[PDB]
């Protein structure tokens, strides 16, 4: 019955960007589903990498070879900036 | 039930094609076209019911059907 | 003496009218119940008595729409190529004869 | 007191979440903690720049909402999150608003 | 004769044409009857005084829209009856030889 | 330069094998840019899998490792 799905955490880095718009719920599951295949894409690739690589385990390393291998053009330089910045302030604060 | 690709109507075959930025659609397109909406509506339809009888389901569901669209390649999202 | 004559928008002018007013539709064309038909007969071919939610047929269709106002689009452009307005079965030939499906 | 690891990464996405699912989907054997924590980073800028678009697209139709459509203006009208979402259709999107220059009048 | 929603052919500058008829008006009791019942005239409803001293009906041009839809008196109002067919047929011929002899002045421009 | 190294009757051989009978001369060009572009991507993503294996040579098996990705499977080079 519990349906797992990106409701709030998609809802609050929208209001973070815009804290005044609404969403259409048909909208969601457009953000939602559209989420879960760009992270199916990143996390495929990754795990094909990782099998080329005779590696076992998915490094962040893996997931940006992959970023960068997928999103395209600049959306993945931004992308990876803020993937380095976030595992910095993960190791950061531990 | 029996023929009903004739439902898919000129009129709308049209407002399609208008819609895809045509402005003149020759008359045997309409014909052309209602056999293109029946190999895709067929590929997708067939994926779905092989999708159907894996899980041992009757009910066609849409979760199937976004599946289906997905190993042709054509994605879409709003469903699941 | 002077006759009327009633007001006839050119060839053309009703179409684009209508092209501006359709490329701001998103509401689907192909109408629903006829549509959810056209699967029941296309389905009924690979496994009998499937039943279909009331969203895998519209989802089937978003699908649909969307796969043939693609075409279309390149349709046109192969219509275009031929310096012709008129768009034609070999440009829906053309156009996938590309894409290989064919 | 138990904190989230996505206020130890400063992110809104579930770092968490994007852990379990990165390891039940086998995607390989075994995943290191940094790996969910970059994915959460990666899936919300690609979330946030497509909810950035879309809400410079909404207000333009004056419209408080983001229905479906704002989403495909936004996808479309960008040439990179076109070549990502590109074999992608979404629901309610329409097309984008184009005629070509020779079916223009004289 | 005329009644409501019956066939009739009507001038029109020179030349004949079908109609609907949707009201039939009396001139006595300043009134019409009207199809989907007496009633008058509304607000933005009106007939011309040239015609509204007899008996006036609102027709409907047929293959032409509400907005060449009017009131006519007996003047400009016959029955749908053959006579009447015939002299339309008639007035039709006179239209085609009006656009013949345009045709013919054309061509004469031309040389 | 070394695109111009793509001579014409090159791109003439590559017109002929695909059936082409009269080439315009623009044409030539055209096909330099185009392929440009092309191996452009390839040889791109051909090192983005090279410098994940800190490998500093390339391999072919990393070049049709790059084709399975943009979607062109190449048989006959391994994997």
């Amino acid at each position: 019955t519990r349906k797992e799905s990106y409701a709030i955490y998609v809802y609050k880095v929208l209001k973070q960007v815009h804290p005044d718009t609404g969403i259409s719920s048909k909208a969601m599951s457009i953000m939602n589903s559209f989420v879960n295949d760009v992270f199916e894409r990143i996390a495929g690739e990754a795990s094909r990498l990782a099998h080329y690589n005779k590696r076992s385990t998915i490094t962040s390393r893996e997931i940006q070879t992959a970023v960068r291998l997928l999103l395209p053009g600049e959306l993945a330089k931004h992308a990876v900036s803020e993937g380095t910045k976030a595992v910095t302030k993960y190791t950061s604060a531990k | 039930l029996r023929d009903n690709i004739q439902g898919i109507t000129k009129p709308a075959i049209r407002r399609l094609a208008r819609r895809g930025g045509v402005k003149r659609i020759s008359g045997l397109i309409y014909e052309e076209t209602r056999g293109v909406l029946k190999v895709f509506l067929e590929n997708v339809i067939r994926d779905a019911v092989t999708y159907t009888e894996h899980a041992k389901r009757k009910t066609v569901t849409a979760m199937d059907v976004v599946y289906a669209l997905k190993r042709q390649g054509r994605t879409l999202y709003g469903f699941g | 003496g002077g006759v009327k004559k009633p007001h006839r928008y050119r060839p053309g002018t009703v179409a684009l009218r209508e092209i501006r007013r359709y490329q701001k539709s998103t509401e689907l064309l192909i109408r629903k119940l006829p549509f959810q038909r056209l699967v029941r007969e296309i389905a009924q071919d690979f496994k009998t008595d499937l039943r279909f939610q009331s969203s895998a047929v519209m989802a089937l269709q978003e699908a649909s729409e969307a796969y043939l106002v693609a075409l279309f689009e390149d349709t046109n452009l192969a219509a275009i190529h031929a310096k012709r307005v008129t768009i034609m079965p070999k440009d829906i030939q053309l156009a996938r004869r590309i894409r290989g499906e064919r | 007191k138990a904190k989230t690891r996505s206020s130890r990464a400063g992110l809104q996405f579930p770092v968490g979440r994007v852990h379990r699912l990165l390891r039940k989907g086998n995607y390989a054997e075994r995943v290191g903690a940094g790996a969910p924590v970059y994915l959460a980073a990666v899936l919300e800028y690609l979330t946030a720049e497509i909810l950035e678009l879309a809400g410079n697209a909404a207000r333009d139709n004056k419209k408080t909402r983001i229905i479906p459509r704002h989403l495909q203006l936004a996808v479309r009208n960008d040439e990179e999150l076109n070549k990502l979402l590109g074999r992608v259709t979404i629901a309610q999107g329409g097309v984008l608003p184009n005629i070509q220059s020779v079916l223009l009048p004289k | 004769e005329f009644a409501l929603g019956g066939r009739c052919l009507a001038f029109h500058g020179p030349l004949m044409y079908e109609a609907k008829i949707l009201k039939i008006w009396d001139p006595s009791s300043k009134m019409y009857t009207s199809i989907p019942k007496p009633q008058k005239l509304g607000e933005d409803e009106s007939i011309p005084e040239e015609i509204i001293n007899g008996k006036c009906f609102f027709i409907h041009y047929q293959g032409w829209k509400s907005s060449w839809d009017e009131w006519v008196g007996y003047d400009r109002i016959r029955a749908y009856n053959e006579e009447n067919i015939a002299m339309k047929k008639r007035l039709a011929n006179e239209a085609k030889e009006a656009k013949k002899s345009l045709l013919e002045q054309q061509k004469k421009k031309k040389l």
